[PDB]
RNA sequence: UAUCUGGUUGAUCCUGCCAGUAGUCAUAUGCUUGUCUCAAAGAUUAAGCCAUGCAUGUCUAAGUAUAAGCAAUUUAUACAGUGAAACUGCGAAUGGCUCAUUAAAUCAGUUAUCGUUUAUUUGAUAGUUCCUUUACUACAUGGUAUAACUGUGGUAAUUCUAGAGCUAAUACAUGCUUAAAAUCUCGACCCUUUGGAAGAGAUGUAUUUAUUAGAUAAAAAAUCAAUGUCUUCGGACUCUUUGAUGAUUCAUAAUAACUUUUCGAAUCGCAUGGCCUUGUGCUGGCGAUGGUUCAUUCAAAUUUCUGCCCUAUCAACUUUCGAUGGUAGGAUAGUGGCCUACCAUGGUUUCAACGGGUAACGGGGAAUAAGGGUUCGAUUCCGGAGAGGGAGCCUGAGAAACGGCUACCA
RNA sequence: GGACUUUUACUUUGAAAAAAUUAGAGUGUUCAAAGCAGGCGUAUUGCUCGAAUAUAUUAGCAUGGAAUAAUAGAAUAGGACG
RNA sequence: GCCCGUCGCUAGUACCGAUUGAAUGGCUUAGUGAGGCCUCAGGAUCUGGGA
């Protein structure tokens, strides 16, 4: 049952050290590496199963393969991905082209759609308006308190020359 | 040993909490905050052990989560949040306000204060540096950064603060003859004026203190917290005004009030 | 990891084990106040022993010294409370005196007998232990 | 790991110390960047508590400052000619702080003759006026001006390449320049 | 030990960031920096007047003096630029209610502003670790030479 | 709570030990055992070995739901309740346990960081992002590639997983933006002066280097090179601005540049209101999660002074292959022979070094009660060390982690 | 703020100081070992005393003393004040 | 009367001692040297020089 592993070369097994983002290993823990056996990528009589993928079709239909066609499971969910699984130009409105999957509640047929993300909406623009606001507002605030301080200083100098001219 | 310690064994807990020996194993460990672990009074201690308001610890979270309790003006929801000397504890319901201020036995007192007095606090400025952009700042004993203070403000002076807004409305310089509250050592909670400081370059200036019983005693500077003029304190002091009576004196007073 | 439950023992035992004089002297005490143990005498003579120790130490200090005046007076008022020390002899040079029978005389078993109620000191024991 | 503890190592008396505890990581050390010349190639090492150091291995340019002229340019680093710690750094042209290098001069030349209108070695309006302002100030220095013919200048790496990813320095000048020249030739 | 040479290393000896612009014709060749260590310790003139470099000098170099201030009695002036003093002290032993002579040697750096020699009493100041063993820096000589000059030929 | 007694002789007085006597938070064992309360407990020998179960997981209105999940109703045809799985985040460095090592080590009391790193909590903190700056850059918001899942499978076997097909973000990877002003360098022109000028670029923070300011020990003058502001055109400069420390090349700022360019919100929940030129325009409430820098708090690492049991049937020790110091570097979070290269010859010791032993973790403390002492502390709190023995390392703020991984040994 | 100070031991008083343990105050856990409680009323919408003190010695710090015991001083004057 | 040593018996302890005897633990020369980490290369594939 040990698996093949692209790009070992070798037609035998070996025991490698694997990491995150790698074939034949799912790390149980962060930073976990485990040392596991692996089968090489060169095919040999010892293989229980070869994994093949049709690239171009032959001259005649293959039973449960070319003759049957299982559909995708899920459809576009991010705003622009809808705009491209239909080709839409951001003017067409995406709420309409979202996919709809019927389903039965015995004698009630219900209907559900995703939840478009990255959807530009008024609610989002209200927040982009507010952040911008807050920086400027603060920036001006921070200047006044600055200027107000210079005053405390500049009319402290007008008291050090009311001191140095009294005595 | 590998990292921050997250528990507090009872007995390792500071005494001025007055936690009982048995009935557990641990005490609450004061969260990271504005006051130091060893000089703080967690909410759990205050809402339960002092005010008797909740019985369960669990019940203290239930009181708290309703945003009943609020410290120095802000709501505060942490069970073990570190409350500290000079802070202000308000109960919206029960219309009660409290200041955290020391006994004489060195303990945190339960001390009711007005709705008005609860508007502001006092802070010992602990350092005064020149910040970035050249903006000067002061930093007070409860970790407040206040930008743009008075030049005449320097380290050890105490400071009046709006709470409601973060600002400074006043300051008192550390000068021979200014009301002092002692915050550390076995003279913690004593109160009285200042006679004169010993200098000592490269270690621990000494602050010679005298109260309103013509009593005298010393502490390290660091442990001295200015709070007004003799007479005029900028906050209300706890009953007994931190004067410290002899064991005999105390005995006598208590067996003086004897006749029911 | 839970706080030590503190405890103390409350007796001392005769240095010399077979002193015929001490032995008789102890029995009569029992026979008189209705004790069952030598320990009931032992326990008391231990209580006594410390009090003397306390008092002895105090006396060494200066007359009108704070601790002496504080804790000395405390010790006196407490002995008075139970009626071991008489009112006249109220100054600890006498708590320094003070024999065991004084203590003995103030037990609930002994008082329950002294005026009425019991008639014989043993009947006194049994009544008490019997609610 | 390399461990910068003291608890190996004999006591001042010269006694042998037992081992007490194992290597902690907080007393760790790592290996030398041994940074060389040519082509950018820098690797970041993750140091204590977040925090990167940039380990330069191979470098070809650095930013070099002509102190007395109060400017700094980017130049090629022609490369290592003297090093007080170990000569293998010189023979292997290795870049570390304190190393004496050779830089390029073409940026420092272009600046000068543009700022002074004088040209080293051997008609605008404002510029003319500007140049006339300066001078009596362009009188440079015998043993620096002569380096420009060669098109190479002596400079002292002042930064830390295996730490900061930078190989920066100042041109050599006056007294200190006199030093390294004397060593350079009285060794030649 | 320093003595003479001064520019005597593989590297050029200088005070960091103390730049002498060659363009500006100067009458002192080298701009030289120095501080006042503090705690009322005079920075001696030989520090300012000198031309040695020594980055471990508490007046001309990059060290702060803070912590203990210690005084001992010089015992070793064999190692270049650092000395070793003996700190004598009597140790109290309760059961016998008497004392016994003890001592410790303490290695300490010594700036060529001072010229110290065996027998001299020296006040030294605690600083950051300067070497494997040295944690102090010498800051005032209390001594002199121990009446050496009155040891010449016959009358 | 300052006590002694029995035994050498024929008898005597001594010396002197053996024996008795009393306690032990001091273990075992024997016999005996009714009640209240209190409650230690596989330390000692073997830090020997371990069957099986359990001891670390975690969700708020508020990161991610098309469960082909449950519930239906209640406005909700993008989504909206509830919610497995999974991603993402945070935690697993706390706790608990043991005393093997350890004898200037640990530890204690006392110091230091002007010698560093610090998730978090708390408080401060960001108008600068583009481009030779009119035929313009997605901001009404830019890219895919993946779990779960569906489906095809492999092995006797495990918290093994392969080939195929989908789809999300506060995961991954990108990438726009805002007032005014001043100061700088350039400089087309015109005109000879005392010379001045349109307009052009550059200036967030962070990084790295070099430079400069950061005064003050009480007062005054002349001259060289540049070159400021105001002219009563010989000239004057009149008031001139300064933070902290015992102490700094400190805090902070200024100049010329540097960077495979750090940060500068493409995020989420509640409410939905004003406002006119009616653009679904432009505005706008409360608070979540973020975010760079500084402070604070929880810490950490090193660190000064002094103090340790027996031992000379251990007297010299230390530099092989660093032993003690200097210079430079490298490495580190950072000091430092920590490591390297050059160079030197130093460092410790009868005031006991160095070596050996320890049935040695250090401390708070425990037992014994005239006092002085003597003995003990594996063990409820504090510190340290470890996880069968060694070494190594990934993740991370923090581990040289063991209920993490890698290798060797058993 | 400048300019400079012969060294030490001893003793004094003081600061800095974890708790539990120890000594010890207050409180009738029914007694007691303990515990840090508890106590008063209008016992129907509360009043109130507490949670002391001592010790903590060596070393380091800070202060007073000037006996006891060391130390250094001016003799080839290279002396002291100006 | 006391009493000393060889010589003889039982039993016990420790010593010397061919075996260049044995065992456990701590360091350690020389040789061999796993592994991860750093680094010179590499390039299954998978994209815009990088990974
Ligand atoms: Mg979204
Ligand atoms: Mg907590
Ligand atoms: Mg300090
Ligand atoms: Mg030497
Ligand atoms: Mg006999
Ligand atoms: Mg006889
Ligand atoms: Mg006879
Ligand atoms: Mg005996
Ligand atoms: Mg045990
Ligand atoms: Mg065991
Ligand atoms: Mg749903
Ligand atoms: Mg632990
Ligand atoms: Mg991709
Ligand atoms: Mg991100
Ligand atoms: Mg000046
Ligand atoms: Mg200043
Ligand atoms: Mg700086
Ligand atoms: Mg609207
Ligand atoms: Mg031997
Ligand atoms: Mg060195
Ligand atoms: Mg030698
Ligand atoms: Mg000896
Ligand atoms: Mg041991
Ligand atoms: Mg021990
Ligand atoms: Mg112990
Ligand atoms: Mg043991
Ligand atoms: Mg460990
Ligand atoms: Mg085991
Ligand atoms: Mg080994
Ligand atoms: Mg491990
Ligand atoms: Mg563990
Ligand atoms: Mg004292
Ligand atoms: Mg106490
Ligand atoms: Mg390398």
């Amino acid at each position: 049952g040990f698996p093949m592993k692209q790009g070992v070369l070798l037609p035998t097994r070996i025991k490698l050290l694997l990491t995150k983002n790698v074939s034949c290993y799912r790390p149980r823990r962060d930073g976990e590496r485990k040392r596991k056996s692996v089968r090489g990528a060169i095919v040999g009589p010892d293989l229980a199963v070869l994994a093949l993928v049709i690239v171009k079709k032959g001259e005649q239909e293959l039973e449960g393969l070319t003759d049957t066609t299982v559909p995708k499971r899920l459809g576009p969910k991010r705003a622009n991905n809808i705009r491209k699984f239909f080709g839409l130009s951001k003017e067409d409105d995406v709420r309409d082209f979202v996919i709809r999957r019927e389903v039965t509640k015995g004698e009630k047929t219900y209907t559900k759609a995703p939840k478009i993300q990255r959807l530009v909406t008024p609610q989002r623009l209200q927040r982009k308006r507010h952040q911008r606001a807050l920086k400027v507002r603060n920036a001006q605030a921070q200047r006044e308190a600055a200027a107000e301080y210079a005053q405390l200083l500049a009319k402290r100098l007008s008291e050090r020359k009311a001191e140095k001219a009294e005595i | 040993a590998r990292g921050p310690k997250k528990h507090l064994k009872r007995l390792a807990a500071p005494h001025h909490w007055l936690l009982d020996k048995l009935s557990g194993c641990y005490a609450p460990r004061p969260s990271a905050g504005p006051h130091k672990l060893r000089e703080s009074l967690p909410l759990i201690v205050f809402l339960r052990n002092r005010l008797k308001y909740a019985l369960n610890g669990r019940e203290v979270k239930a009181i708290l989560m309703q945003r009943h309790v609020k410290v120095d003006g802000k709501v505060r929801t942490d069970t073990t949040y570190p409350a500290g000397f000079m802070d202000v504890i308000t109960l919206d319901a029960t219309n009660e306000n409290f200041r955290l201020v020391y006994d004489v036995k060195g303990r945190f007192a339960v001390h009711r204060i007005t709705d008005e007095e609860a508007s502001y606090k006092l802070g010992k400025v602990k350092k005064v540096q020149l910040g970035k952009k050249g903006v000067p700042y002061v930093v007070t004993h409860d970790g407040r950064t206040i930008r743009y203070p008075d030049p005449n403000i320097k380290v050890n002076d105490t400071v009046k603060i709006d709470l409601a807004s973060g600002k400074i409305t006043d300051f008192i310089k550390f000068d021979a003859g200014k009301l002092v509250y002692v915050t550390g050592g076995r003279n913690l909670g004593r109160i009285g004026t200042i006679v004169h400081k010993e200098r000592h370059d490269g270690g621990f200036d000494l602050v010679h203190i005298k109260d309103s019983l013509d009593n005298t005693f010393v502490t390290r500077l660091n442990n001295v917290f200015v709070i007004g003029e003799q007479g005029k304190p900028y906050i209300s002091l706890p009953k007994g005004k931190g004067i410290k009576l002899s064991i005999a004196e105390e005995r006598d007073r208590r067996r003086a009030q004897q006749g029911l | 990891p839970r706080a030590p439950r503190t405890y103390s023992k409350t007796y001392s035992t005769p240095k010399r084990p077979y002193e015929s004089s001490r032995l008789d002297a102890e029995l009569k005490l029992a026979g008189e106040f209705g004790l069952k143990n030598k320990k009931e005498i032992y326990r008391i003579s231990f209580q006594l022993s410390k009090i003397r120790r306390a008092a002895r130490d105090l006396l060494t200090r200066d007359e009108k010294d704070p601790k002496r005046l504080f804790e000395g007076n405390a010790l006196i008022r407490r002995l008075v409370r139970v009626g071991v020390l008489s009112e006249d002899k109220k100054k600890l040079d006498y708590v320094l005196a003070l024999k065991v029978e004084d203590f003995l005389e103030r037990r609930l078993q002994t008082q329950v007998y002294k005026l009425g109620l019991a008639k014989s000191v043993h009947h006194a024991r049994v009544l008490i232990t019997q609610r | 790991g390399i461990s910068r503890d003291s608890r190996h190592k004999r006591s001042a008396t010269g006694a042998k110390r037992a081992q007490f505890r194992k290597k902690r990581k907080f007393e760790l050390g790592r290996q030398p960047a041994n940074t060389k010349i040519g082509a950018k190639r820098i690797h970041s090492v993750r140091t204590r508590g977040g925090n990167k150091k940039y380990r330069a291995l191979r470098i070809e340019t650095g930013n070099f400052s002509w102190a007395s002229e109060g400017i700094s340019k980017k130049t090629r680093i022609a490369g290592v000619v003297y090093h007080p710690s170990n000569n293998e750094l010189v023979r292997t042209n290795t870049l570390t702080k304190a190393a004496i290098v050779q830089i390029d001069a073409t940026p420092f030349r272009q600046w000068f003759e543009a700022h002074y209108g004088q040209t080293l070695g051997k008609k605008s309006k404002n510029a003319e006026r500007k140049w006339a302002a300066r001078a009596a100030s362009a009188k440079i220095e015998s043993s620096v001006e002569s380096q420009f013919s060669a098109g190479r200048l002596y400079a002292c790496i002042s930064s830390r390449p295996g730490q900061s990813g930078r190989c920066d320095g100042y041109i050599l000048e006056g007294e200190e320049l006199a030093f390294y020249l004397r060593r350079l030739t009285a060794k030649k | 030990s320093t003595e003479l040479t001064v520019q005597s290393e593989r590297a050029f000896q200088k005070q960091p960031h103390i730049f002498n612009n060659p363009k500006v014709k100067t009458s002192k060749r080298t701009k030289r920096w120095y501080k006042n260590a503090g705690l009322g310790f005079k920075t001696p003139k030989t520090a300012i007047e000198g031309s040695y470099i020594d980055k471990k000098c508490p007046f001309t170099g990059l060290v702060s003096i803070r912590g203990k201030i210690l005084t001992g009695t010089v015992v070793s002036t064999k190692m270049h630029r650092t000395i070793v003093i003996r700190r004598a002290y009597l140790h109290y032993i309760p059961k016998y209610n008497r004392y016994e002579k003890r001592h410790k040697n303490v290695p300490v750096h010594v700036s060529p502003a001072f010229r110290v020699q065996v027998g001299d009493i020296v006040t030294v100041g605690q600083c950051r670790p300067i070497s494997k063993t040295v944690r102090f820096n010498v800051v005032k000589v209390s001594a002199a030479a121990a009446k050496a000059n009155k040891q010449f030929a016959k009358f």
